[PDB]
């Protein structure tokens, strides 16, 4: 909401003045990745023991 | 009914991964990011909807394609 002043003479009177914006959200993403193995699968799991 | 030799049919007779794997990231809360500091026609019926509970708790080897034609 915005301000004001009062002047003399001749001009056109001034009126107080709203603005209405509206921003949007943006979007984005994070990746990592991280690998596991033939042997490891087999590890992790019961397989090879 | 039972072997001599034992650890080849545990695997013969018949994952851990998936169960590790939902554990760390599944069992994990709010990451991440961290902050410092009717006898027969009853069974019948019975087994259709439970069969729609197993192949619905699961889930490539075979294709079948279908058709209408005359002879």
């Amino acid at each position: 909401h915005q301000p004001l002043i009062a002047r003399d003479g001749p001009h056109p009177v001034e009126q107080p003045v709203h603005n209405y914006m509206t921003k949007v959200i943006d979007r984005r993403a994070l990746n990592a990745a991280f690998s596991l193995a033939t042997e490891a699968i087999a590890l992790l799991t019961g397989e090879a023991l | 009914t039972k072997p001599l030799p034992t650890a080849p049919m545990a695997w013969a007779e018949s994952s851990p991964r998936e169960l590790a794997g939902h554990a760390p990231l599944r069992r994990v809360l709010r990451p991440p990011i961290a902050r410092r500091d009717t006898r027969a026609t009853r069974d019948d019926t019975e087994q259709a909807v439970d069969k729609i509970l197993r192949g619905a708790r699961r889930a490539p080897r075979y294709h079948l394609t279908r058709q209408v034609t005359l002879t």
